[PDB]
């Protein structure tokens, strides 16, 4: 537990690339279509992707994306607190 | 920018850190130009009557005639402009203008024209406190490097340097208030705007940048081969360059032609 | 889900390949049936010859009997390793260089390096951990030295010798003639004969006794491991057989086997074994047995590179030649280039283009048929169960349709000869692998792949006829016009899979390139 | 010997489906090995 | 040989549980399947302690699957013997090549071989036995075995042992 | 139909690792090895029926590992192992070991 | 483990999860026994906590007057706690049951305490508490690891009061 | 530029062949991939030579997910979040 960076000594950015916003879509929309539970508002939906954006754009997926820097440490940020661009 | 055994290539990418399709040919304006030219576009003065500003452009002309912090303000712009104008001589000895950066400040401009409607025939309501200030903190609010020890402080300087030049050359007062009559309404979306599509120009981390830069290099090496024997239409200039010469680059022959 | 069968063993990832040699002993204790006769079927002509190169220990690549070791069908066994032993010593065609530069390197007699500690050229090379330049520093250093020296000057005075216990011998110098390794003796002119080097081919056994005498020490100095890579087992001494998998035979009929090369050669190999060895034991005169021994040698040498420098190839009865192991991997068609880096793949189409204007920038019209033959495996859930249905019940004769079903358990259930499209009822978790719909993501490229831009995504509209269709702006990044080009297509099997497609490679986010 | 473990039928009926790699009984469609 | 130890397991649970009360379903998981197995290197898993005091890990979603593994310490009481061990058992099986000796969950097998010829073979008896001139051992009978060897297996470990020396027998 | 290397290249241009493995080993040949913990070979035997897993050259009966590879991975291990080299295969964790 | 080889997996010295050195803990069949009974009451009661969340008679479980009303007892509490899928617990079980030379935890306790008041290793005082010996040459010959180790009359003294500590049935 | 500083990182001019590149420290099976195959692996096992399995190539041949783009980190999840809700 000694590679992990406290919360004040993040150093990294505070957006969110493409990379990870499609790695993010793509395990929600396969857990979505493994009958997970919805924590949104579902109205008139039934694919697992729009579902999966449409709780992105809540903020409400509860996923968190490790970042390994090349020595071997890691940084941790919570789906909720990364930006996303429009 | 590494490797699988963790080598570092470069200390930043490109060295300032952009995504190669985030960036268009702009001027800088600070370069070019006999130096009465620079000093008519760029210099204002509060005191002596060649240089002043009109009273008709700024909305409080008249009470601002004469003070004293705001002619100083002035004399730090104009230091900082002839400063960049030396580095920037120093850099491209050719004495060139356009090259490639981040940000189109130009069109920011027009659409902030364009969107408000501004009236060029009224006196404008911006104050020369303000333009200074803030053109200074959008300049302190760029960033590529979030470190906090000084190696990084410097890094992100060196690397923001040139883009500094160009914002300081583009949103100087006098062309502001002269060449633009912009408003506080407009200004301050310019700012927004500029700060926003800054932003979003850095390159993602997880990028592949080995195998693009070799695709872009190695395709136009395919189409090479076409025109590489134009240098074939002079005789006596039996040089060798196109495909024979990339190869021999590419091997570092030891016993050129 | 890969086996159709349960292991309890768990589930890890590779991390490391630590490179090596085998030593005899493990080639020994590996191995499970020493192959002893060069036939390989019985006189029956129905079963393998037990101890022959086809024993049933080693396991079976037809799909009737399985493995005796095992018990497993063929698609389960990977293979087990034969091993055959040798009378004399082999050298292996692999290391011939390395063995002479290391022979050249070291006393002949006493088995110790050239040199010690006290030279300060030995200091500097033992002061670099780069081991390929260290070897070549030594060698070019210590091929100089043809005696070894008794005593040596003493560091802090050069007046003072110290004994190393060095054997004071002469060291020849060595050819290479063929395979053979001959050795030169010049004598020293001191001695009152004539300055002719007396030559001698050099034997496999006294190499190997002295490589086997060499110290822990000089095991790091010369850059060899001592639990790796000993440099003794540079010379073969027991050769592994592979099992048949690695070596398939062809049977076009019930008696009709075509055997592989490789197994040809290594009854080859025995055969000449077992001729040197009935030779050893009847007083035969030492003529015949060094021609055996070299036979036996050429043999063990073009059986794994058959392209070596200033040799006869060895041939088929054909006249072909022999396919060795280094011509399976080197080529450009060979499995590092040919079957690893790029290789055959499934769920995929090819056919020419057209142009279509009423389609979006975006969107790629798919024929029918090919509709109609490429799936998805669609996941039965609340949402979808109704349409789901509705497409098992049309069958796989219509589109849309559905032609397997897949249930919890891993079974799948053919739609068309099971009579219940109208039957099987659907659950939650099972799988309906249903035709490519209207909007469903793919991959599309043209060859050759040059730049980033020359493969991108597309949705799907169905079709009639047998053309793809796109749009006349995506012809520029894909350097294609309509005179014959074909394109290719792949289908992405998952969600994850379909959302990359779907936010990384599309039309759309390929414009400012 | 390769017989269906639901029809439970002797002798088996099987069918070998080789442009997809697959044994298929006849009876309940149930694919018994691939490729 | 009852002994506490720290065992680790990785458990995958399925994206149809991903709700708030995933530690519930994480605790039953283990219960139901840990309790009562066997490992070779641990021997028969027979009960593990603090339940409440489960330890857990942050999930870490696959990629291939989506299903979230864990990685759960705990501390256990388990049972494995070691050779040279003598333990005391029931007779379970009478034969003429031997007898078999349940001790805890295991079975330990005695081939005539390894019994003095004092001990012999009573057919006649109901149930048939081993009777000799101090020592009779049938069913139910307390008997200690010197354990000889063990194999073990995924599920289950067998033993082999020998009463061929003194003070063996009923007690 | 080929999937070469400019493909291959391409994708890892794009950046999709996913849709690169799925393609590699999922649409052409995936393959179970049982592979020793000690040595780190393909030596294991396993009898599935009864799960019984054996090393025979170290004595192995415990640490056994299953890997999810190609077949031609295999195939190359296999005749680089018949030449008289060791291709072994390791695990993270077996440092520990 | 008639030499004492215990292997790496079961040394004397243990490293807990707290990272201290702890002493091997053997049981015998009284203590495991005792403590899985305890750990299954204890899990009982936590259950029955829980629902009565979510919506006296356990005393007489640990009491049980007879061996057949404590298997009765047992089989009522692997029934309620265990679920019935596990055989191999209940195998266990009824063999400690059965064979369990002490059933009250304070004469459990006073074996403890004699067998390990000389300070022996953790498995000779296990094997000890498991074993009934009449003379303290049969134990020594069937527990080798005495041997050499404890005076014969200490081990006759033990045994002598261990046979006069067992509870009648 | 990425191009130049790749060519002269070494301290010295290594060209784009097999001299230059597959001459380098890098991995075995990356090194082999290319126009030396079976001399490179010969050599790799005569010196054991240890391979750590973490370029593109290396995880090509395994049939293995490699640190590319997306692949470039680990998802996992949020228990605090989860509970909250």
């Amino acid at each position: 537990k000694e590679k992990a960076i406290p919360k004040d000594q993040r150093a990294t950015t505070p957006y969110m690339t493409k990379y990870e916003r499609a790695r993010i879509l793509g395990t929600r929309a396969l857990q979505i279509s493994m009958n997970a539970p919805v924590f949104v508002d579902l109205e008139g939906e039934t694919d697992p992707l729009r579902i999966a954006m449409k709780e992105l754009a809540e903020k409400k997926i509860p996923l968190v994306i490790r970042r390994y820097l090349p020595d071997g440490s890691f940084e941790d940020w919570s789906v909720e607190e990364l930006i996303v661009d429009l | 920018t590494r490797n699988s055994l963790g080598n570092v290539i470069q200390f930043i990418y490109g060295e300032d850190g952009m995504d190669a399709a985030h960036i268009e040919k702009q001027s800088l304006d600070t370069i070019g130009g006999s130096d009465a030219a620079f000093e008519k576009r760029y210099r204002v003065d509060l005191l002596n009557t060649d240089h002043t500003l009109d009273p008709s452009l700024l909305e409080s002309g008249s009470e601002i005639l004469g003070d004293l912090k705001l002619q100083v303000l002035l004399d730090e712009e104009y230091k900082q402009l002839v400063k960049d104008r030396k580095f920037l001589r120093e850099v491209f000895v050719d004495g060139e203008a356009n090259w490639p950066l981040p940000v189109n400040i130009r069109r920011i401009i027009q659409n902030a024209q364009q969107t408000f409607h501004i009236d060029h025939t009224k006196p404008s309501d911006l104050t020369i406190k303000d333009i200074v200030l803030g053109v200074k903190d959008l300049q302190e609010n760029l960033l590529v490097l979030r470190g906090k020890n000084e190696i990084i402080q410097n890094a992100q300087r060196d690397a923001v340097t040139l883009f500094c030049c160009l914002l300081r050359s583009r949103l100087a007062t006098r062309r502001v208030l002269q060449e633009y009559r912009l408003t506080k309404q407009a200004f301050d979306w310019v700012l927004s705007n500029i700060e926003a599509q800054f932003l979003r120009s850095v390159v993602h981390p997880g990028e592949m940048v080995g195998v693009l830069a070799a695709q872009s290099i190695g395709e136009p090496a395919t189409q090479m081969t076409l025109n590489t024997f134009h240098f074939a239409g002079v005789a006596s200039k039996k040089v060798t360059s196109g495909v024979p010469r990339l190869k021999e680059i590419l091997n570092v022959a030891k016993n050129m032609k | 889900m890969v086996g159709q069968q349960y292991s309890s063993a768990p589930l890890r990832t590779v991390k490391e390949v630590q490179f090596g040699l085998f030593s005899p002993e493990e080639v020994r204790a590996i191995s499970v049936a020493k192959i002893r006769f060069p036939e390989t079927m019985d006189e029956t002509q129905t079963r393998a010859k037990i101890g022959g190169l086809n024993d049933p220990r080693l396991g079976s690549i037809d799909r009737n009997l399985k493995c005796q070791t095992c018990q497993e069908g063929m698609n389960e066994c990977p293979g087990h390793f034969g091993h055959i032993d040798l009378a004399k010593p082999v050298f292996h065609v692999g290391f011939i260089a390395k063995i002479k530069k290391v022979c050249e390197c070291v006393c002949m007699h006493c088995g110790k390096l050239l040199l010690d500690e006290h030279n300060e050229l030995m200091r500097q090379a033992l002061a670099i951990k780069d081991s390929k330049k260290r070897f070549a520093a030594i060698w070019t250093l210590c091929k100089t030295k043809m005696v070894c020296e008794t005593d040596v000057p003493s560091e802090d005075d050069p007046t003072q010798l110290v004994s190393r216990g060095g054997c004071g011998n002469t060291q020849p110098t060595i050819r290479k003639d063929g395979l053979k390794l001959v050795g030169s003796w010049k004598k020293d002119r001191a001695t009152g004969d004539a300055d002719e080097p007396e030559l001698r081919v050099l034997s496999t056994e006294e190499i190997l006794n002295i490589f086997k005498h060499i110290s822990v020490k000089d095991f790091t100095s010369l850059g060899f491991n001592e639990v790796f890579s000993r440099p003794e087992w540079m010379i073969l001494t027991c050769l592994p057989v592979p099992p048949p998998p690695v070596r398939p035979s062809i049977s076009f009929n019930e008696s009709q086997r075509g055997e592989d090369d490789l197994t040809f050669k290594l009854a080859d190999i025995l055969k000449a074994n077992i001729s040197l060895e009935t030779l050893e034991h009847n007083g035969a005169p030492h003529h015949a047995i060094e021609e055996a021994e070299s036979l036996l040698q050429f043999h063990v040498a073009t059986y794994m590179d058959n392209d070596i420098a200033g040799q006869p190839q060895a041939l088929q009865k054909s006249g072909r030649p022999v396919k060795s192991i280094r011509a399976r991997l080197k080529g450009k068609e060979g499995r590092i280039r040919g079957n690893l880096m790029g290789k055959r793949v499934d769920f995929s189409a090819r056919t020419v283009i057209s142009g279509d204007p009423n389609l979006e920038l975006d969107q790629v019209g798919v024929p029918k048929s090919i509709a109609k033959t490429l799936t998805y495996p669609e996941v039965v859930t609340p949402y979808n169960i109704d349409r789901l249905t509705q497409l098992v019940r049309n069958g796989p004769n219509e589109h849309p349709g559905a032609k397997y079903v897949i249930r919890d358990s891993g079974d799948r259930i053919d739609l068309r000869y099971s009579k219940r499209a109208g039957d099987i009822q659907l659950q939650y978790g099972w799988k309906v692998e249903r035709h490519i719909m209207d909007n469903d993501p793919v991959l599309f490229n043209r060859q050759p792949s040059l730049h980033k831009m020359s493969m991108m995504a597309h949705r799907v509209k169905v079709i009639p006829y047998s053309t793809f269709r796109l749009n006349l702006s995506v012809t520029s990044p894909y350097n294609a016009d309509f005179d014959g080009d074909e394109m290719n297509l792949h289908v992405p099997q998952s969600e994850e899979t379909r959302a990359e497609l779907s936010q990384l490679c599309a039309v759309p986010l390929q414009i400012v390139s | 010997v390769l017989t269906c473990p639901e029809c439970k039928v002797y002798p088996p009926k099987i069918v070998e489906r080789f442009s997809e790699g697959d044994v298929v009984c006849a009876l309940c469609g149930l694919v018994l090995s691939d490729k | 040989m009852f002994f506490i130890k720290d065992l680790s397991l990785n458990i995958t649970l399925h994206p149809s549980f991903f709700g708030p009360r995933m530690k519930q379903y994480l605790k039953t998981k283990l219960l139901e399947e840990v309790e009562g197995s066997c490992t070779g290197k641990f021997g028969y898993i027979l009960c593990v302690l603090d339940y409440d005091n489960i330890d857990i890990q942050r999930g870490r979603i696959l990629p291939t699957d989506g299903s979230a593994e864990f990685n759960v310490k705990y501390r256990a009481v388990v049972f494995k013997p070691f050779k040279g061990e003598v333990v005391d058992g029931t007779v379970v099986s009478c034969s003429q090549h031997g007898f078999e000796v349940q001790v805890g969950p295991m079975k330990v097998f005695v081939t005539k071989h390894l019994m003095p010829q004092d001990l012999t073979f009573n057919a006649g008896s109901n149930p048939p036995s081993y009777q000799s001139s101090e020592d009779v051992i049938t069913i139910k009978s307390r008997i200690r075995v010197k354990i000889e060897g063990c194999i073990s297996q995924v599920s289950s470990i067998h033993a082999i042992g020998s009463i061929k020396e003194d003070y063996l027998g009923a007690i | 139909l080929r999937f070469g290397e400019m493909e291959r290249d391409c994708m890892i241009a794009h950046g999709a690792a996913s849709f690169l493995k799925e393609r590699l080993m999922e649409a052409s040949d995936a393959f179970r090895v049982h592979i020793c913990g000690i040595c780190g070979l393909m030596t294991v035997i396993a009898k599935l029926n009864h799960n019984q897993f054996e090393c025979k050259g170290c004595d192995n009966k415990i640490d056994i590992y299953q890997i999810h590879i190609p077949y031609a991975a295999k195939l190359l291990f296999q005749e680089l192992m018949a030449m008289n080299i060791t291709p072994r295969l390791y695990t993270d964790r077996s440092r520990d070991f | 483990a008639a030499t004492l080889q215990l292997g790496q997996e079961f040394q004397l010295k243990q490293i807990n999860h707290q990272g201290e050195e702890e002493e091997l803990i053997a049981l015998n069949l009284s203590e495991a026994r005792l403590v899985i009974k305890e750990a299954l009451v204890e899990r009982r009661r936590a259950f029955k906590r829980s629902q009565k969340k979510h919506k006296a008679d356990d005393d007489d479980f640990m009491h049980s007057e007879t061996r057949e009303k404590e298997l009765e007892s047992i089989d009522v509490l692997l029934e309620q706690t265990t679920g019935g899928n596990n055989k191999d617990l209940k195998n266990t079980m009824q063999y400690l049951t059965n064979f369990s030379r002490f059933r009250d935890q304070e004469t459990v306790g006073a074996v403890i305490q004699l067998l390990k008041s000389t300070g022996l290793h953790p498995f000779e005082v296990a094997q000890l508490g498991s074993l009934a010996c009449d003379t303290a040459d049969e134990a020594k010959t069937l527990i080798p690891s005495l041997n050499n180790k404890i005076s014969d009359d200490e081990l006759e003294r033990i045994l002598k009061e261990l046979s006069n500590l067992e509870t009648l049935y | 530029a990425l191009l130049v500083d790749v060519m002269t990182t070494q301290g010295g001019l290594t060209s784009v062949t097999r001299h230059g590149f597959n001459r380098s420290n890098t991995g075995a099976l990356m090194r082999c991939s290319f126009e030396e195959t079976v001399e490179i692996l010969f050599e790799a096992g005569a010196s054991a030579e240890l391979d750590d399995c973490r370029g593109v190539s290396e995880n090509v041949i395994l049939g293995q997910m490699a640190p590319i783009g997306t692949g470039a980190f680990d998802v996992m999840i949020d228990e605090e979040s989860l509970v909250k809700y």
